[PDB]
């Protein structure tokens, strides 16, 4: 329902902003923080988040 | 003399075309397929004036009379044998037709017979009729056996027979056995060839589709597609419509997707209760799933037959290429040009350029026939045309009944909690078929194969309901919540972990199918008003 | 080759067979086009 | 097609000939 | 979702500022290089999955060949059947073909997701990476399946090669289900090149490989006395001599085999085969004339 982009415009930019925030956070922490366990700061489903 | 001459040349044909590796393998196994003894019939076949009791007897003419009758009887038997068997036997038919072709060729070295195509068209009843016996038996078997009894496997690209209780059997008039000379030539050859084609009886796939394509031609395919469309129109607007209308009422008026917090076990319990009447509906599989599988198998047949046709056309065009001036790209060494050598190679194959040569040396009648022939050879469907889109577009027009889409949404946008669109009923049906069954029970995929899901997904796509289905589906929601909480309980005898594993499998399948349908089905949108002040 | 073409390109083969069945330097061009479609020729052009 | 089958089963079969006589003698050694 | 990565390359220019133009082109070139690499790798993986499916289907096609029926013939003259693999009991049982099929469809969704993308004013077309790799791979597999070895004088039976080529084509045709590509034109491109003595890249073809083998292996052993033409069988056949032949001549020269060869070589290829046959007759003729003059 592409018409919803009218009334729900804010949610689009909210969603983009929130997801963007999480990606840049993960990026810097994966690169800079020692792991407690092997799966720490590894998100195998990150592509799904970027795709949407 | 005529009897043994025909039998001799049939056995020769059967031997010539018998796989050499199989021959040697049988020899090593101590079961040598014994090669027929050679004979000397030619001098008898060359006798045009036997002088007997003052008469001049044309022995050649007399032999031909009988040999021609034997050829026709062979062809009648081959087609009649097909008519007494299921669709998988068409491969066997094709082999037998090829042996008959070889027989005619061997006999034509000494005798004058009607053209093989003429003989075949007559036996096929395709001289004074537009569709032959082979084409008509194919549709007969599609309608009575293939559509109702076969299960598509999308990973192997093969169809197989359904489970016993769904196997719709019908009595076949098994043909009386004629003499070996009218089949493959001898008992040994008959046994050898029936073993060879035994492999092809347990499935329907690319080889069967390849054969069907050749034997039906463009006209046979067209009529079968047109008739499959009529079967689908009849099923969708008839019994399926009837059961959809029935089940839409039995369906819960409203069904909300419960929030994550309730947990996956509780959500499973919720769906069980809410969809109990769809679950317990006695004829859901025997009638509803059955009729949908038939729709799916019909639409699959069209897709797969188009693909076989495309493979057939491309191969034809490759062999046409040298007589049609068409050359592949050539390798260019340093100091050479692409245009320089391509023109030079065009010179080499100029004596093979058919139409120009006939235009140079042929009669106005020859030229006109060649020009028409050339146009028929180069212009194939694979060149720039496709069919599956047209098939789908036309099935959409069979869904004009108001209960496919339901009433206008309360919110002016879309239905959410309401169960008034087909996709919602499909979601209830999906709930049923995702439920795990006992270890010794047959599953939906064992009984109906992929065709069921092709049909259900096709309806959703053609109604433009696939996005709302993706969002609102019950099973997808359960899977989503279970992924989050990772809980595993046996709710109403349904082990949740096993249930959500199956949901994922059908989700994968649905997404592939929906994506394919959307791809082949290759503007202004509904806009909404911003709030308005009382001022104006 | 002949049997494969007659099955793949019958409309072209038909025209070729007619054209062959109906000079001595000009007749070689008919034969080269014929032998390319697997038609047996009295005189072999490639030879 | 249904009527087309009936016009081949019922419409099917609707002699001191040497060939005929020889055929019958051979046809027994198979059926 | 792999198409997200090349799409992200379009963002790279947003990081630049008018006060540091020194870095702009470096970042630009980085976005192009990465986009190209992502799309190439996505195409290579689809290519790899397709090859694996082809191999699986060639095996299924092989299982249909007459040679496998010998046991059935022999046991009938004394006193795992195709299709069983397709009989699915439960979708939770995951076959190799299931895995390959799913992985292929998932990735083709990404390759077909967008017709093209614009990265730093350059236009990238994902499907064209797939088309190109399929052409090259199909060529590669055809020559591979010919199983040609100079040293041992071995080559595939034409009928078996043709069977495998057909299975490949069936799988490749199915790609049109997933991606807006014309597979017919890749068939054209690859197969018509195979009819020539060398392809567009100057490499040997099935035509040149078979032409060489029939002359240098089969017909040479006829001269050596180990094989004879059998008009009765319409084939060349191994003679019962004291020899060390590694092949059965009838399995390369009978009607079905020669028909299979013609399917693959076509008029171009068969014409080339004959020209090579004629060269060897020329040499024999030149030698005969010498004996006539003598
Ligand atoms: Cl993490
Ligand atoms: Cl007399
Ligand atoms: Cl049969």
């Amino acid at each position: 329902q592409p018409g919803l982009l009218g009334p729900k415009a804010l949610f689009v930019f909210m969603a983009l902003s929130f997801a963007r925030d999480e990606i840049i956070w993960l990026l810097r922490h994966a690169d800079n923080m020692p792991k407690k366990s092997a799966d720490d700061f590894i998100d195998k489903h990150i592509a799904e988040l970027i795709f949407y | 003399l005529a009897d043994q001459i025909f039998a001799y040349y049939k056995v020769m044909a059967g031997s010539l075309l018998l796989d050499k590796r199989l021959r040697s393998e049988c020899k090593n196994q101590g079961a040598t397929i014994h090669l027929p003894p050679s004979n000397r019939y030619e001098t008898l076949l060359k006798q045009r004036h036997v002088q007997l009791l003052g008469r001049s007897i044309d022995l050649n003419r007399l032999i031909t009379q009988r040999v021609s009758a034997a050829m026709y009887k062979s062809l009648e038997l081959a087609i009649g044998r097909f008519e007494s068997e299921d669709l998988t036997s068409i491969v066997e038919l094709d082999g037998l037709l090829e042996i008959n072709r070889m027989t005619h060729k061997l006999l034509s070295r000494y005798l004058t017979l009607d053209g093989f195509d003429a003989m075949f068209r007559e036996a096929n009843h395709n001289v004074s009729a537009p569709y032959g016996r082979i084409t008509l038996h194919v549709f007969w078997e599609l309608n009575y056996d293939f559509l109702p009894n076969y299960c598509y496997n999308g990973s192997t690209n093969r169809f197989v027979r359904t489970v016993l209780p769904f196997s719709q059997e019908f009595q076949r008039d098994k043909q009386p056995n004629a003499q070996p000379q009218y089949l493959h030539g001898s008992k040994a050859l008959n046994l050898a060839y029936s073993s060879i084609y035994g492999s092809y009886r347990n499935f329907v796939g690319p080889p069967h589709f390849q054969v069907i394509c050749r034997l039906l031609g463009y006209q046979g395919i067209a009529v079968v597609m047109e008739e499959l469309l009529k079967v689908v129109k009849s099923l969708l607007q008839g019994t399926i419509l009837q059961y959809v209308k029935t089940l839409m009422e039995v369906m819960p008026k409203i069904c909300r997707l419960p929030r994550h917090e309730y947990g996956s076990p509780g959500i499973l319990e919720f769906f069980h209760h809410q969809l109990k009447d769809i679950v317990e509906y006695a004829e859901l599989k025997t009638v509803c799933f059955q009729n949908l599988r038939e729709v799916g198998n019909a639409i699959l047949f069209c897709l797969l037959i188009e693909q076989s046709l495309s493979l057939e056309e491309v191969c034809d065009l490759l062999h046409a290429a040298p007589f049609q001036n068409i050359l592949p790209r050539v390798h260019v060494k340093e100091g050479e040009r692409l245009d320089a050598k391509m023109k030079r190679l065009e010179s080499k194959y100029a004596p093979l350029h058919l139409v120009p040569l006939i235009e140079r040396l042929g009669t106005p009648q020859q030229i006109a026939i060649a020009r028409e022939g050339d146009l028929l050879t180069k212009e194939r469907l694979c060149c720039g045309l496709s069919m599956f889109e047209v098939i789908l577009t036309r099935i959409r027009s069979f869904l004009d009944d108001p209960i496919w889409r339901g009433p206008l949404p309360s919110n002016g946008v879309m239905h959410v909690d309401e169960c008034v669109e087909f996709h919602r009923l499909w979601s209830a049906m999906q709930f049923v078929y995702c439920i795990p069954v006992g270890t010794h029970e047959f599953t939906v995929e064992q009984c109906f194969g992929d065709g069921l899901h092709w049909a259900g997904c096709m309806i959703i796509v053609l109604l433009g309901q696939q996005r709302r289905f993706a969002v609102l589906d019950f099973c997808y929601h359960l899977l989503k919540v279970q992924k989050h909480d990772g809980k595993d309980e046996i709710i109403k005898n349904v082990p949740l972990k096993k249930m959500v594993e199956r949901i994922r499998k059908f989700q994968i399948l649905n997404d592939e199918i929906i994506t394919i349908l959307d791809k082949y089905l290759k503007e202004h949108v509904r806009c909404f008003q911003p709030p308005i002040h009382q001022s104006l | 080759l002949r049997d494969v073409l007659s099955y793949h390109i019958p409309f072209l083969v038909s025209s070729i067979e007619d054209f062959k069945d109906h000079d001595m330097k000009v007749a070689m061009n008919v034969y080269e086009l014929s032998s390319a479609a697997g038609l047996p020729c009295e005189i072999d052009p490639a030879l | 097609i249904r009527k087309g089958i009936q016009l081949r089963k019922v419409e099917e079969q609707r002699e001191n000939d040497v060939a005929t006589i020889l055929s019958r003698r051979i046809a027994v050694e198979y059926s | 979702y792999s198409i997200a990565f090349p799409l992200l390359c379009t963002h790279f220019m947003s990081c630049t500022h008018e006060l540091c133009p020194e870095e702009r082109h470096h970042i630009g070139d980085r976005s192009l290089s990465l986009c190209n690499m992502f799309l190439d790798e996505m195409a290579k993986q689809a290519r790899n999955l397709i090859t694996d499916i082809c191999t699986e289907q060639c095996t299924l096609s092989d299982q249909l060949l007459p040679k496998h029926c010998a046991k059935t013939i022999s046991q009938a003259v004394n006193k795992e059947k195709p299709g069983v693999e397709s009989m699915r009991k439960n979708r939770l049982v995951v076959t190799n073909l299931d895995k390959l099929h799913t992985a292929l469809s998932e990735l083709c969704f990404s390759i077909n997701y967008v017709p093209n993308m614009v990265v730093w004013e350059h236009t990238f077309t994902p499907r064209e990476y797939l088309t190109s790799h399929l052409e090259i791979r199909f060529t590669k597999s055809i020559v591979g399946m010919t199983m040609y070895n100079q040293a041992t004088q071995e080559i595939a039976k034409p009928s078996e090669l043709l069977t495998s080529v057909r299975a490949y084509m069936t799988v490749l045709q199915s790609i049109e289900n997933y991606v807006q590509i014309d597979i017919t034109r890749v068939f054209n491109n690859v197969l018509l090149q195979q009819t020539q003595h060398l392809d567009s890249h100057g490499e040997p073809t099935i035509t040149s490989l078979y032409t060489n083998w029939y002359l240098e292996t089969l017909l040479r052993q006829v001269s050596n006395g180990h094989i004879a033409y059998f008009p009765a069988m319409k084939a060349f056949v191994n003679l019962p001599t004291e020899n060390e032949l590694t092949f059965n001549a009838e399995e390369y020269s009978d009607i079905s085999e020669m028909r299979s060869l013609s399917e693959l070589l076509g008029p171009y290829g068969m014409k080339f085969l004959s020209e090579s046959l004629m060269w060897h007759i020329s040499s024999q003729v030149a030698e005969l004339k010498k004996l006539v003059v003598e």
